[PDB]
């Protein structure tokens, strides 16, 4: 009437919960790149010669 | 100093009759050795004179 050992399991199952892999789009900046310094547009000349 | 690391001592006050006057009528008020940049290649001192002159020119402020 006691506990006695069976037969040895023929397998092992490992149950683990995973997500997946989304498309790769690589969206890097909200503005991006080191945008460049520039002209401020006509300037003009700011000085004069005298006479 | 400059914002460069060009350290240097104050060895003279010249004179502001003595100084070299521009075409503009202007007249320094720092004067520096051009013998600092080939041995230390501070490039980034030349480009702030220039960039500087500019700002003052056109009222601007340059980064």
């Amino acid at each position: 009437g006691g506990l006695t050992c069976a037969s040895a399991p023929q397998g092992t199952l490992r149950i683990l919960e995973g997500p997946q892999q989304s498309l790769s789009g690589s969206p890097l900046q909200p503005i991006p790149a080191s945008p460049p310094p520039q002209i401020p547009p006509g300037l003009r000349p700011r000085f004069c010669a005298f006479g | 100093a400059s914002r460069h690391g060009q350290k240097g001592i104050l060895s003279r006050l010249w004179p502001a009759e003595d100084m070299p006057f521009t075409e503009s009528g202007m007249v320094p008020d720092i004067l520096f050795n051009p013998h600092g940049f080939p041995s230390r290649m501070t490039i980034g001192m030349l480009i702030e004179s220039m960039a500087g002159k500019s700002a003052a020119l056109h009222g601007l402020c340059h980064d």
